[PDB]
């Protein structure tokens, strides 16, 4: 999910 | 709701403060082993909830807590017992765990930080 690749 | 939340609270003049052995072990060591680890950088800010346009995260986590703002609470020796921080490392992986489902990257991510914190934490050293 975009959790894992942003922060 | 939409917005993020206020980041926890970081310093606090009024609390006493004291330096001891265990709250520089989970400083020198304990943050600092983690922070370099490949999968720490989700856990380094809080959850900006509304750019990863997760408007629910702030619904489901009502104790967020991240590593940028234990990192910071130890600095301003805001914790008085070991405990209080190990207490926050824990809120930050069950936080994960309960917001995000077993098979997600972002889990895998999170138990691999565990398991350096667990392994570090079992090495803390006896109060002097």
């Amino acid at each position: 999910t975009f959790k894992s690749i942003m922060k | 709701a939409s917005m993020n939340p206020p980041p926890p609270e970081t310093s606090n003049p009024n609390k006493p403060k004291r330096q001891t052995n265990q709250l520089q072990y989970l400083l020198r060591v304990v943050l600092k082993t983690l922070w370099k680890h490949q999968f720490a950088w989700p856990f380094q800010q809080p959850v900006d909830a509304v750019k990863l346009n997760l408007p629910d995260y702030y619904k489901i986590i009502k104790t967020p807590m991240d590593m940028g703002t234990i990192k910071k609470r130890l600095e301003n020796n805001y914790y008085w017992n070991a405990q209080e921080c190990i207490q926050d490392f824990n809120t930050m992986f069950t936080n994960c765990y309960i917001y995000n489902k077993p098979g997600d990257d972002i889990v895998l991510m999170a138990e691999a930080l565990e398991k350096l914190f667990l392994q570090k934490i079992n090495e803390l050293p006896t109060e002097e």
